[PDB]
């Protein structure tokens, strides 16, 4: 099993059939349409990640392979010891881990990197949140104040 | 920003009319027409609202109409070669338009849906939805017309080339009704209609018109046989023409058109049958009417008045000297219970049912027979039986052998249950026992106490 | 300056699985962050179709000022991950006096708690029988006198609609004209299917009769009564009535819907060991109700437990999970019983013909369960 | 000690069998000879669903019949009509409330109320 | 413009009328015996209601077809089952269980579900 992976500035880097078969994108291409004879070794340029991220998303690929896919319990925050070390990066590469994976559909990537921004949203108020991300301040100020006026309570 | 929304739609109808027409789409393009519509659903300037959708109805709606031009004037023998062939070039082309439009088979389709409307599908789906813009025109009257004509070559057309039907069946099934309702049991809603119901009246005829065409050239006793390998013939046309649901239902519309509406000579030759020694022609009989019920028990009265109308024969053939020949009487009637009695265990699989006729029927030629009517004594019979036990079951020349001293005990035993009055027998049974104990004329004592042993077993 | 000023602000997918991952509470403070976040908070907020209960076990007993179930729902509502919408909870009969009855203070404790909107239906028994937190296999635990409680949550069910009704006594007045059945929809309500009548103070003469006359008002149709006499009542969110705690109603809970599946056993003083109560419960496995989203309620005597079966506990509770596999579980001990033998689902209804007048309902010292499928 | 078995969904599935039934040859015993086209329908349901038919139906020995409606209904406003009586749904239009309207208030067909009044434009 | 009539009373009435249509004999085509109690039914109520009379109903002419049931079945079963036929209300009692669900798998009469049975106390 051997298949080469190309990255939006041009860097190609090998990687194995089975731990690209994680990804659903990359295993529905080479499932419904690789059953022929194949391009030699011929690269597939994913044009939407760069060579530094896909490294990250392969290191994570290679550590999770002997994961039984199963599913639906309450939400929770194991979130297991190599993670959080894998993620210590700065804020704005975890965000391009979130295209990523949401590009290449990885559930388990996806669904490690949004618990770390909802815990980095938890423990915060609605405002103080903008100095932290730079989202906009809008909307009829009255919507809000006739919007944000249906809760709290709990 | 950076996607744009008119540029997508000058490049992507470059392979999403390439991966159609299949030519060996590379993969280093399959990304390059996800990353057009990945970028198409992710931009606010806000997923263009829902036009991806529209303009992807117009282009299948392009290649199923402009298609429909070369097909539609073909006779047999074509539309079968064509329903087969751009239908692999039509699930298989369009299974990589599902998953190059991901990002719109994901998110948009399960939140455009489940929500306020309806007409939205994921794109595979889709795609046999706007199908049915070549099924609904021709085929459901050029292909089940033609399918049929040949599925009728059961007669002596080989090589029927099952390839060709196995490929519409399957579409059929395939095309089961997806529309609305959910991503859920099977989908057989579009096959009873097409290819089931339209089967079935076509399968009638070509049958009742070898039956009745058959049984008017040939005995009773080659449609006899004939129906055993269109029955099971009838169930090897089945599995390579599938999806199953039709062996429970092909079957019995096999089976009354066939042997259960031809159940009027089959009694008439049951007789004819019956005199004749023949033992394997009953057994395929009894097959053919064993999958029929309402008329096995109605080849059972005749049977049970058959060995009545034969008992009261052999015991006639016995002539006058039966009065006065203990033994005569008693082997007679048990050679009739010999023959008839692997006529009930070899030919009718030993039906319980079927064991009755061998029974009672049996009955009514020991209790009120002849022999007894001629010296007029019901209570006649057993007493011959009677004399007969005690006749072996005595002092004489020799025992020659202590195992026939068991079984023609034992094969005693056996027309002792029919005689229906115990009574005589205990009495002249006793009398003449009497005489045998007091002058011990009688062999091996054990036997006879055996003798009781099977009378403590019987009454 | 990083990226997720257009990605957090402006991909619906993105912001859409990030909260679902919060605490209920959360999820309602982020909904102000931005103007497409609202509607993110809002859909999250509709794929919620799952129970939630929360209990006081005995394992809390602390001597400290306060009650427990108090203290547990201040620490659990915190973590909660549906939005209620009406609840019931239930407390035994010593965690409501403070000086001789006081109870406005334990009690109005637990209606501030709880959202403005929501409704609650506060019943006091001596009694509470509760399966604990976590999964759907705990084993159900059969509380006699001690401190020991449950609410539970009920999240907004589509096609589901769920309200408290109340019918006060009086000194001398009318029964019950029309419109009190209409107000809340025990009558000309054509799917109702559920109902789950409660009654308290029936001590008195008159008010022993007074559940005798309000239950035949709405009685004879294709539903499932359930419940019994309880102690007195705490705390009912109709705004318009401060509660007097020495009058003596009737209240409950009327579930109504399409989907809304059913079921009953009685227990009846045929049952007294270990194989004669796993028989009755058979009876109910034979009725075919679905396992996932139902929670079952167990309605007895006072008299029947410890006492009635010899020297043993939590026989009724363990003879429902061995043959239910992942069910709840939640009921209180009182000093009544309501119920009969029938099944309501979708299709079928298997009244019992009951013809003499009404005689097939009101019982006394046994058992009823039930096995209302809230939700499809 | 004795129970009931009361089901809520047998009437609309007897219905719906029926309505198949109606639609398939077998077990039709009647045919409506109107204005030309042949319809064919059962000699139970329509003797039950109004009165005209009713008066018209028993009494007559058993056999091929004609129950011709001479010229008073039309064809679009009696197409829905049995439609309405195997299955229990109508057809309405703004093309075709006159017709249907015309052919209830004659037929008398029971368990369908004026409603069919404002509901148009 | 198509608003589309919806009647719930629409089905209940047509098989009460069937009923009444059965009791006093008004256009009933078919004869059935169990043992011997004469019962009288219509072809078309039946040829639907069960999955029995749907074989051994549909192949025959307009000549009255008098269908026989074996001893298997008896009349104790049958008045209880042929009423539900055509009400949709079956009544059961102590003597009625065995016999009332032992008709139905040799008829396999549709919309009643035999696993209830096994509830009542009786």
């Amino acid at each position: 099993p051997s298949i080469k992976l190309q990255s939006s500035d041009g860097e190609i880097f090998e990687v194995d059939v089975e731990i690209a078969k994680q990804s659903v994108t990359i295993k529905t291409m080479l499932e419904d349409l690789g059953m022929d004879d194949e391009g030699d070794d011929d690269p597939v340029p994913l044009p939407n990640v760069n060579a530094a991220i896909l490294k990250k998303v392969i290191q994570w690929c290679t550590h999770h392979k002997d994961d039984p896919p199963p599913n639906k319990e309450k939400r929770t925050d194991d979130i297991p010891v190599w993670d959080q070390e894998f993620l210590k990066v700065d804020q704005g590469t975890l965000f391009e881990l979130i295209l990523a994976a949401n590009y290449l559909d990885i559930k388990g990537l996806l669904d490690v990197t949004c618990k770390t921004v909802a815990n980095m949203i938890k423990g915060k108020t609605p405002e103080e949140i903008r100095k932290t991300f730079n989202i906009k301040n809008d909307f009829t100020e009255e919507e809000e104040a006739q919007v944000g006026s249906t809760q709290f309570c709990l | 920003k950076q996607i744009g929304l008119d540029q997508i739609w000058d490049d992507l109808r470059a392979g999403i009319q390439q991966v159609y027409t299949r030519q060996s789409m590379a993969k280093s393009r399959y990304m390059e027409l996800y990353t057009h519509v990945y970028n198409y659903c992710t931009s606010v300037h806000q997923f263009v609202g829902l036009e991806l959708y529209k303009r992807l109805k117009e282009f299948l709606k392009n290649y199923l109409t402009n298609l429909l031009k070369d097909g539609e004037d073909l006779m047999d023998e074509s539309v079968l070669k064509f329903y087969t062939q751009q239908w692999e070039d039509y699930r298989f082309s369009s299974k990589v338009l599902n998953g190059i439009c991901a990002y719109l088979n994901r998110h948009w389709v399960r939140r455009e849906c489940d929500e306020g409307r309806k007409g939205i599908y994921e794109i595979y789906s889709l795609a046999l939805v706007t199908w049915r813009d070549c099924l609904f025109r021709p085929l459901n009257k050029q292909v089940t017309n033609a399918v049929l004509k040949l599925i009728e070559k059961e007669r002596n057309g080989e090589t029927i080339n099952t390839r060709l039907i196995s490929g519409v069946v399957q579409s059929y099934v395939e095309l089961g009704l997806n529309e609305d309702d959910a991503f859920a049991g099977p989908t057989l809603t579009v096959y009873k209609e097409s290819f089931e119901s339209q089967f079935l009246a076509d399968t009638e005829r070509f049958y009742t018109r070898e039956s009745t065409e058959f049984l008017q050239q040939n005995p009773v006793t080659e449609y006899m046989k004939k129906a055993e390998a269109r029955l099971l013939e009838e169930q090897r046309r089945v599995q390579v023409y599938l999806h199953e649901s039709t062996q429970d239902e092909l079957a019995r519309k096999c089976e009354q058109v066939l042997i259960e509406k031809h159940l009027e000579i089959f009694h008439t030759e049951f007789q004819n049958l019956l005199d004749a020694d023949k033992n394997e022609d009953l057994g395929r009989m009894y097959n053919l009417v064993s999958r029929i019920q309402d008329g096995l028990g109605e080849l059972k009265k005749l049977l049970e008045t058959h060995i009545h109308n034969q008992g009261l024969a052999a015991i006639e053939k016995c002539g006058e000297a039966a009065l006065n020949d203990p033994k005569m009487y008693v082997q007679t009637v048990l050679d009739v219970h010999k023959k008839y009695n692997a006529l009930v265990m070899s030919a009718f699989n030993n039906d319980a049912g079927f064991v009755a006729a061998l029974d009672k029927a049996c009955g009514r030629f020991i209790n009120n027979n002849a022999v007894t009517k001629m010296a007029q004594s019901s209570s006649k019979s057993p007493e011959l039986l009677a004399r007969y036990c005690d006749s072996l079951l005595k002092k004489s020349s020799k025992n020659p052998e202590e195992a026939e001293l068991e079984d023609t005990l034992n094969q005693v035993m056996v027309v002792f249950k029919y005689i229906e009055d115990k009574d005589v027998f205990q009495k002249f049974y006793a009398k003449m026992l009497a005489k045998r104990l007091v002058h011990q004329n009688s062999a091996s004592d054990d036997a006879e106490a055996s003798m009781i042993s099977k009378l403590k077993q019987a009454c | 300056d990083p990226r997720s000023t257009f990605v957090l602000s402006n991909l619906a997918e993105v912001v859409e699985r990030v909260l679902t991952f919060l605490p209920a509470k959360a999820l309602l403070r982020v909904a102000c962050v931005c103007r497409l976040w609202r509607e993110c908070v809002r859909r999250v907020l509709r794929t919620h179709r799952s129970v939630t209960w929360i209990s006081a076990g005995l394992a809390e007993a602390g001597h400290l000022e306060g009650h427990c179930l108090v203290r547990v729902v201040a620490e659990e509502l915190e973590n909660v991950r549906i939005l209620p919408h009406t609840v019931l909870y239930m407390a035994d009969s010593e965690t409501f006096i403070s000086l001789e009855e006081t109870s406005m203070e334990t009690a109005l404790a637990l209606e501030k708690l709880f959202p403005k909107q929501c409704q609650v239906l506060g019943i006091v028994t001596p009694g509470i029988v509760v399966t604990p937190m976590g999964s759907g296999s705990n084993r159900p635990q059969e509380i006699e006198i001690g401190e020991s409680g449950f609410a539970l949550l009920f999240p907004q069910i589509e096609g589901i609609k769920i309200q408290p009704f109340h019918f006060i006594k009086d000194p001398k007045n009318l029964t019950l004209e029309r419109h009190q059945l209409t107000e809340v929809g025990l009558l000309d309500n054509p799917e109702l299917r559920v109902v789950l009548v409660f009654g308290y103070n029936c001590c008195k003469v008159g008010a022993s009769n007074y559940l005798q006359q309000v239950v035949s008002t709405f009685s004879d149709m294709n539903i499932i009564l359930a419940g019994g006499q309880v102690d007195n009542l705490s705390s009912l969110t109709s705004e318009k009535n401060p509660l007097d705690i020495d009058a003596s109603g009737v209240v409950g809970l009327s579930f109504s819907g399409h989907r809304i599946q059913s079921a009953t056993v009685l227990l009846n003083e045929d049952v007294s060991d270990e194989k004669t109560a796993e028989a009755a419960m058979q009876r109910l496995k034979a009725a075919n109700i679905p396992e996932h989203n139902t929670i079952g309620f167990m309605f007895a005597c006072v008299g029947r437990g410890f006492q009635y079966y010899r020297a043993k506990g939590n026989v009724e509770a363990d003879a429902f999970r061995k043959f239910f596999p992942s069910v709840p579980l939640f009921g209180f001990f009182g000093n009544g019983e309501i119920g009969c033998d029938r099944i309501v689902t979708g299709n079928f209804i298997l009244r019992k013909c009951n013809e003499v007048k009404d005689d097939d309902l009101f019982h006394s010292y046994t058992t009823i369960m039930a096995l209302i499928h809230l939700g499809s | 000690s004795v129970f009931a078995y009361e089901s809520s969904v047998h009437s609309t599935n007897v219905l719906l069998s029926l309505n198949d039934q109606r639609k398939k040859d077998v077990l039709c015993d009647v045919t409506i000879f109107v204005e030309g086209q042949r319809f064919r329908a059962h000699r139970s349901v329509l003797a039950a669903c109004s009165s005209y038919f009713h008066s018209r139906i028993v009494g007559q020995a058993d056999g091929e019949l004609n129950i011709t409606l001479p010229e008073e209904v039309t064809v679009k406003g009696f197409e829905p009509l049995i439609q309405f009586a195997y299955t229990a749904k109508l057809i309405l239009s703004k093309e075709n409330v006159d017709e249907v309207c015309k052919c209830v208030e004659f037929l008398s067909v029971h368990n369908i109320e004026e409603s069919c009044f404002q509901f148009l434009k």
